[PDB]
């Protein structure tokens, strides 16, 4: 390969042999992609005029008042589609397009991938087809419906537990015999060698972005930027730009669901044992005999029941923290963003604000920069929500 | 490891191809299972192909997955499987017997551990399924120190790149235009090739015997005739037999 | 009044004379508001950072290709809230704390308005109650939740035809009583003055955006500027800039529902007799008697049975010119705009997206520049137009 | 305009203030409203207050909007108004008969039009709830030029400002600290004011003529009779007679 597959002893490319040609060459064209002026050029355009980028980075005082804590949140819910999925999905759809491919093969727990999916392949004319858990298809029926507004074959998985990681099955058989005409964009910054790589350049724009922002507003980079983790895309996007500023702490929140203890949660890095799968070597949800096992958490998009490489490393090396947050703290924190920022987050995104709370709210007299990744708008999570409540 | 040896050189002497069938540990239920085992080697198999079942089933198709399911619905675990590898081999004492794996039920808790277990209850070779010539340095090795050998998959899109790694690698068999792999395999000394490519019918396993390879693997169409025959173990049993015999049939004839 | 408040016949100030103070302390407000450079720096960082202004101009290629149609997209669809509401929502807000009210009151047809009127009180510490149509809570249930999460007061009318008329009747009840500490915070550029002229100016940075954004892309204004039209602020924030720019040919599109023909439709400026309501002078829906009916469309945001007065104005001297357009015309434009562009407008916006694409396709061959106000996201709509298909 | 005039002068030789109801007209039906008319007038009364029927009452309660619906319910409509409001001056001859409107229903086709017609059935004053003094031009001149007394509400946050052009605009009465208000009027020679607060209570209209107020009107205390008694009409009329001698009563003592 051109580049390191591994972050320490995590990742690499374990899939059949049959897909290894796949890998090098969208390898290649990333690294030529990377070093070509016009495909950052469009890339951008896209990302300024149609996904509507630089996202604001929303200070909000209300929430920290009587505490030495100033929150800022990077707002990735206000990029088109309501999250941060959409771009990656766009660089992606750029690869594929570089490599003379027409299709596009993608995979869906909560429909937001397969929405980002279906909606770069619509702008960029790709034929998108998509895989949705069986059992994700009935609770994420609207995204369903928005994926057929905009063109791309939905296709429910029936195999396994009928969910993400079944879903991820289904689309490696698919691109295992149409590698040639089409792409697997693959959502999160997992996988298999170089979609860890990939999806984290093609997301760091949003710790840039940060960067700058922080530093305008207040003229110092902050004490720790939050995100929290599913796949970790989202995470490592905000994460990768304060890497090398080690005064920066990196905080990443897995979801603790009904608590760790209960084992009924989807925190792997902290909670899981390392085994070998997803094409990829790194810490999930596994039985004592090495069944892959699901995540649990009140928010679908944080059911991936492993973890991307590059974040078991950055923990590996103590570069960055990972905790986890239980579904009743991320409602919580829910809920408080509602009533005194006016700013409805994704469940997901709760999980990280839920844990810059508690930092606050454990130390109030701390002086503290925290900047929190809100990853997506909370619309989708309202009936939830109001189902508990 | 060396019953590959045996059974090539044999079936050299008798100028005949190897037939090699498919199918999954435990399905539809362990006795059920011992017993397809046991008629497939009664029919005519040469060798033996067994899956354990695994959660996810990366390059599986609806037939295999099927089988798993079913495997599952029946409670086997792999450490079941192992006890069944033992049974079958103290019953059958040459006919290789391969396993086709996922990596994380072999890496789980140790690579050579699980590579120890195989040797110990006699098993001859192991494909994992999703580790690439790229990333089989660990299992090729802890294979070889324990007597095992690490089967390799020769896709349709091959460079001689690979073709040399596979024939390097390999031992006991590699698991396979046709005639140029076949033909540069040779050249590479290759461990016998044995085609894998949907095979089904009689007429394919002759055609992949007369372009030159050690034999062919039957997967989908054994378990196929488990999933139609589960209502009626008997007919199972007898239509595996007439499947078999007439694949068998076509190695040599 | 400070200012003028008629746009020729159209307006005044039509109201009990116990709401008249009210109305003149707000203009004062309004008017030394606009003259306070904190007013408006503070008005702009709450638009940058916590709105996410600028909103992108997106050229949409695929749907125009094959024609001599260039067309563009004002993104207020990803403006904080998915509509442009928020704008001007947020401008009262502060209107309000300048005349050191501590209360708000709104009205809501479909409940965008009240959403925005909840989030920038929550946002800036303000005690909010909303009037919401009887009818229109049952249809606009996640809207109503969203309110309720925020804080603010849902309260719904069940008198009259229990819709946004009999709502904005309701809320001047209220105000009538509590004017001294609560500000009314009106939902579209109708009403009694300064409301009108109030909501065009927290507006027209949309216009004003689009101009500077046109002129850097295409080095020209456009020839054209369309948006749908229900109460008229969006398409008066967005013709405002180009008012003086008599080579800006202005099109708002009213709703012709099930066609104009039927009388079920939401069309009064140009289907409609002038009457006195709602505290102005201007074009309404009514009976022979006077007696006020509804507006009927697809889409709830375009239910108001009046227009604004400038609209009126700017179409009695031929400045602006108005249309109307189907529900299965928008509904049309709905489907198309998602299936190639990737992108899910309100069926409010759509109105006005079926109208260029009537431009472009009667005369293909005709050379433009159009933009469309894409006013709101339609993700609120994916199950109405689902149960159409 | 001048029925009013006449009245108050008669009242004030008798030393009394004057009791004026507010009802919706066709309320509970047009036979029925026409009774409880009849019967105000009949126990006392010595103005009437008449709302027409409007889809859209921008300035009533509760108890006057439900007023509305059952008026719409009986499909009462302001040319059904006019031919009730000939009617009862046909009956009574010298009672003020005062309109409490809508902007709409008075602009609807034309202004000068809707005072012809009030001319002709025999109004004597038109109050447009939302027509502020501002706003009032066209119609306190369509009203003069047709003998129709235009009325003003002068609201308690009203200004010396305000008091002056109401004094001067309106005519036959002033709908209304409040002796400063009153003194104020009287100073600026305003039409007789007639309170308009909340009154339901005898006690409150001695109260409002003892504040120099020429009288009080009585609304919502009126309709509420009637919601109360809608399923008794002959009660509904006992009630209201015993309510209006009681207000009337006040008046004068
Ligand atoms: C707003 C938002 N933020 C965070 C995440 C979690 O993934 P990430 O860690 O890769 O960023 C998701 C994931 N969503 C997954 C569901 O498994 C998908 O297929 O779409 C998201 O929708
Ligand atoms: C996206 C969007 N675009 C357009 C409009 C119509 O009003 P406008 O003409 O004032 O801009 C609405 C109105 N919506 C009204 C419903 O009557 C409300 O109370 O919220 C909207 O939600
Ligand atoms: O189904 P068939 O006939 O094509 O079988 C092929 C045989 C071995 C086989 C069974 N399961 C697999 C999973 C991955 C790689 C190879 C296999
Ligand atoms: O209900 P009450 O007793 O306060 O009546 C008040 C009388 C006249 C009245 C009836 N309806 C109105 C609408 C607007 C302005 C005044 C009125
Ligand atoms: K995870
Ligand atoms: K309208």
């Amino acid at each position: 390969t051109l580049l390191n597959p591994y972050f320490g002893e995590f990742g690499g490319m374990y899939v059949p042999q049959i897909l290894m040609p796949a890998l090098n060459q969208l390898e290649e064209a990333f690294v030529r992609a990377q070093k070509d002026p016009e495909f950052q050029a469009q890339f951008a355009d896209l990302l300024k005029n149609y996904a509507g980028r630089p996202t604001a980075l929303t200070k909000c005082q209300n929430i920290t008042a009587g505490t030495r804590t100033t929150l800022y949140l990077k707002r990735e819910d206000l990029l088109h589609g309501g999250a941060h999925k959409t771009n990656q999905v766009l660089g992606q759809a750029l690869l594929a397009k570089r490599m003379g491919k027409s299709e596009i093969i993608a995979e869906t727990g909560a429909g937001q991938h397969g929405v980002a999916s279906a909606l770069a392949s619509a702008l960029l004319g790709l034929k998108c087809r998509i895989y949705m858990g069986a059992k994700d298809v009935e609770r994420q029926s609207p995204n369903v419906f928005r994926m057929r507004l905009m063109g791309a074959e939905v296709i429910p998985v029936h195999s396994g537990s009928a969910t993400l990681k079944d879903a991820c099955n289904e689309a490696l058989r698919d691109w295992s015999g149409s590698y040639e005409t089409a792409h697997y964009m693959l959502g999160t910054a997992a996988g298999p060698h170089p979609y860890p790589t990939i999806v984290r350049e093609f997301q760091r724009m949003i710790g840039e972005e940060t960067k700058a922002q922080i530093l305008d507003k207040e003229g110092r980079l902050p004490d720790a930027v939050i995100a929290c983790v599913g796949g970790g895309s989202n995470a490592i996007g905000m994460f990768a730009d304060f890497i090398n500023d080690t005064s920066v702490g990196l905080i990443g929140v897995e979801p603790g669901g009904h608590g760790i203890e209960t084992g009924e949660h989807g925190a792997p890095l902290k909670h899981g044992r390392v085994g070998i799968y997803f094409g990829m070597k790194a810490p999930m949800m596994q039985t004592a005999d090495g069944q892959i096992e699901e995540s649990y958490s009140i928010s679908a998009g944080l059911d991936f029941p492993s973890v991307g490489p590059q974040h078991a490393y950055l923990n590996s090396i103590g570069r960055a923290d990972y905790v986890s947050i239980t579904d009743d703290e991320a409602l919580e924190a829910f809920k408080t963003l509602c009533r005194h920022e006016g700013i409805i987050p994704a469940l997901e995104s709760s999980h990280a604000l839920a844990h810059a709370l508690k930092m606050m709210r454990e130390q109030p007299e701390k002086e503290q920069l925290l900047v929190v990744n809100l990853s997506g708008r909370g619309d989708k999570d309202i009936f939830t929500v109001h189902d508990i409540l | 490891m060396e019953r590959y040896e045996n059974l090539f050189a044999q079936l050299n002497d008798r100028r005949e191809g190897a037939f090699v069938p498919f199918v999954t540990l435990g399905d539809p239920g362990i006795e059920q299972s011992l017993k397809i085992i046991d008629t497939l080697i009664d029919a005519g198999a040469d060798a033996l192909e067994l899956g354990v079942p695994f959660s996810d089933p990366l390059a599986n198709g609806p037939t295999i997955q099927n089988a798993n399911l079913r495997a599952f619905a029946a409670g086997v675990t792999p450490a079941q499987c192992f006890e069944m590898l033992a049974l079958i081999r103290e019953k059958h004492p040459t006919i290789p017997i391969g396993l086709l794996m996922y990596a994380n039920l072999v890496f789980n808790n140790g690579i050579d551990a699980f590579y120890a277990r195989c040797e110990q209850v006699g098993v001859d070779s192991v494909l994992v399924a999703d580790v690439p010539v790229e990333e089989s340095a660990p299992f090729r090795q802890a294979a070889l120190r324990h007597n095992i050998a690490p089967i390799f998959i020769c896709p349709p899109n091959a460079d001689d790149d690979l073709l040399r790694q596979v024939a390097s690698y390999g031992r006991g068999y590699t698991y396979l235009p046709l005639h140029h792999l076949i033909e540069k395999l040779k050249e590479y000394h290759a461990a016998p090739a044995l085609q894998g490519f949907g095979i089904s019918s009689p007429e394919q396993v002759s055609a992949a015997v007369r372009a030159g390879a050690a034999g062919a693997i039957s997967g989908s169409a054994i378990v196929k005739i488990i999933e139609k025959n589960l209502a009626s173990p008997k007919q199972m049993l007898a239509e595996l037999r007439s499947f078999v015999s007439a694949m068998k049939a076509a190695s040599r004839a």
